[PDB]
């Protein structure tokens, strides 16, 4: 064939696997505490002999949107949101450190703090609550814990949560949805992340998604037209290969 | 050469990298 | 299933599910002591096509 | 056997026709849940190479294997499903339907092309035998 | 070696069909941000010349090289983004869809009439070799 | 629990979403079989002379 | 002698 | 000498 | 077994089973 | 032998 049909073919299912992108943010819409991945469309050129006619085009997810999202009030103590370019720390799954947005803090009946299933990581390890406690949060991480029948006075901190300072160049979304440090970022701030002490925490408030509407829509519906577009020449290559058979006849 | 001409050496291979180093 | 008829149907549920919630803690309203509820939503595993 | 060109372009028929049967397979089976073993349905590839054993560089083509695809399959997120696994996510085919859909329509181009090629070789052959009245 | 007009359709059907690849690469990254080096994808042009040869100003057509659209490219704004400049502009590329849409268009319709050209005068060559029956 | 009834299950958004899905999967099933039928014709012809 | 064929050599330039 | 005659081989990769 | 080629024993029956055994 | 040509054959079926 004319393998002018195999470049209108790429961008074709690259647009599909854009689309793919920009659903899989719509969807989390509602999500707390959610970052939205950027997709972008690359060109590389095909290298070789004679006219360099041939460029294909191959999405690409250049890291993840670090503007803050919506700031919701629940009036719990426990629902905390982050200062812009903050971000809270867990222990991941493979037992390793990650980083996240989502303040949506959990109590376990043995007292253990966690986020979304994983533990939440106190300014020494994994925060450990005293059980069945009332618990307050305050503007720098503290941790008041609040044993209840003993009175107010009671009221003692208990621990730190650690709060460091990450910009979008440096973090990258692993797979199951937690940021960690890139390789290069890694090897200039070490492997782990040192707490910031400038980072303020706000209590009682639960950052939302910050996928924007508009731009979501007119990513639709320019992705809609390209793929038409490049359906038209699938269309044209395959009559003029048709009809170019003939010649071989006779 | 010319393109569609005959050579005597063999076409360099053909690689498009995403990303250059 | 074309990746993007599934990622928005799951998108569609999940709004659905939300609104379920929500419209269950509106008809219990006049109940007593009634804590209302509140959805939490995560995202699933992201599959990664190619390594930067 | 069919002779030289008629070996060649025979060889290039079936081996589109291959291609074009993956290819057909691939599209229907790419919503499949299971298979027979419970095993998701996995993308189907021909690999074409030439066959000039003889000492040549050119004979034509063959299919010397078919291969499943190894770009990472569909998870799709469903826990009452019989055949998700631990996390609750079920593996679905890496069908590409552009891909496919445009792989038909090649293989059908090329098909024609080979026709008209082993038409033309018989026509030459045929007024060949007239060869001085 | 070809002859004549067999030489001339030739040449005509390729640069045809280098025309429509480029219109293709055009049309398909119309959208992308950057190139494999940071630099945005400037639109590509082929350059039309007559073969030729020495004294014939009739010969087919010849593509002396692809050269890149000189035109601004567009401007966006996304301080954000790292291949913005200091003032935080992105370059994108400057592609006429509608100019690669009938671009592509006519290159396939004379395609198809150099087609046409060559068969006919394949044909009339074919008769030609019976002269006398 | 008495005095209440309970209607059906099914849900509408994947209903829609999988009809949708029927419906452009045939479509190219028959791209297909087009494309196989119009390629039939030609391998016929070979069979001339 | 001849130019871009098509699109760039079919739209309203300024002189130069 | 051969590999996927197709989508998979017609599409960009990183490198082994 | 080369495909296309001649052989002296015949193709064995083919089997599509929709589950497992 | 033989049996029905066409589509009742290239379904698949229950086994029996």
């Amino acid at each position: 064939m004319d393998h002018a049909i195999y470049t209108a073919m790429g961008a074709a299912s690259q647009t599909l696997n854009q689309q793919a992108v920009t659903a899989s943010n719509l969807a989390n819409a509602s999500t707390p505490g959610f970052r939205a991945q950027l997709n972008a469309l690359r060109a590389v050129p095909v290298d070789g002999l004679s006219l360099a006619t041939r460029t294909l085009v191959t999405a690409s997810t250049p890291g993840a949107d670090m503007t803050p999202g919506q700031l919701d009030y629940t009036s719990r103590p426990l629902d905390v949101a982050l200062q812009q370019d903050g971000w809270l720390v867990v222990q991941a799954a493979d037992g390793a450190e990650g980083y996240t947005r989502n303040g949506n803090i959990q109590v376990g009946p043995t007292g253990q703090l966690t986020i979304q299933g994983h533990p939440v990581i106190g300014e020494g390890g994994p925060i450990t609550v005293p059980e069945g406690s009332e618990i307050t949060i305050a503007a720098d991480g503290t941790i008041s814990a609040l044993n209840p029948g003993d009175p107010p006075n009671t009221v003692a901190p208990v621990g730190r949560l650690k709060l460091v300072k990450a910009e979008g160049n440096e973090v990258q979304r692993s797979d199951d949805g937690l940021f960690r440090l890139t390789a290069e970022a890694q090897a200039e701030r070490g492997a782990v992340l040192a707490a910031d002490p400038s980072i303020r925490i706000m209590s009682g408030v639960l950052e939302g998604s910050n996928v924007k509407p508009v731009e979501a829509m007119t990513d639709m519906i320019a992705n809609a037209r390209r793929f038409e577009m490049q359906m038209k020449v699938i269309t044209s290559v395959d009559e003029n290969e048709g009809r170019a058979n003939q010649l071989l006849s006779m | 050469g010319v393109p569609g001409a005959l050579s005597n050496q063999p076409a360099p291979p053909n690689e498009a990298p995403i990303a250059t180093p | 299933m074309i990746s993007s008829l599934w990622i928005a149907k799951t998108g569609l549920d999940a709004q659905q599910t939300n609104m379920d919630v929500i419209a269950n803690n509106l008809a219990n309203v006049s109940t007593n002591g009634f804590k209302r509820q509140r959805a939490v939503f995560e995202d699933l595993l992201y599959q990664t096509i190619r390594q930067p | 056997a069919l002779l030289n060109i008629f070996d060649i372009a025979g060889s290039a028929l079936a081996a589109q026709s291959k291609r074009l049967n993956v290819a057909a397979s691939n599209l229907a089976n790419a919503d499949s849940v299971t298979g027979p073993d419970g095993q998701p349905y996995r993308a189907k590839q021909v690999v074409f190479q030439v066959d000039a054993a003889p000492g040549q560089a050119t004979g034509g083509v063959k299919v010397a294997s078919v291969i499943e695809s190894q770009a990472p399959e569909k998870l799709v997120y469903e826990p009452g499903n019989p055949l998700a696994d631990a996390n609750g996510y079920v593996k679905m085919p890496n069908v590409d339907v552009v891909g496919e859909m445009v792989n038909t329509m090649s293989a059908s181009r090329s098909y024609q092309a080979n026709i008209e090629v082993l038409n033309t070789v018989k026509s030459m052959m045929l007024k060949t035998l007239t060869l001085g009245q």
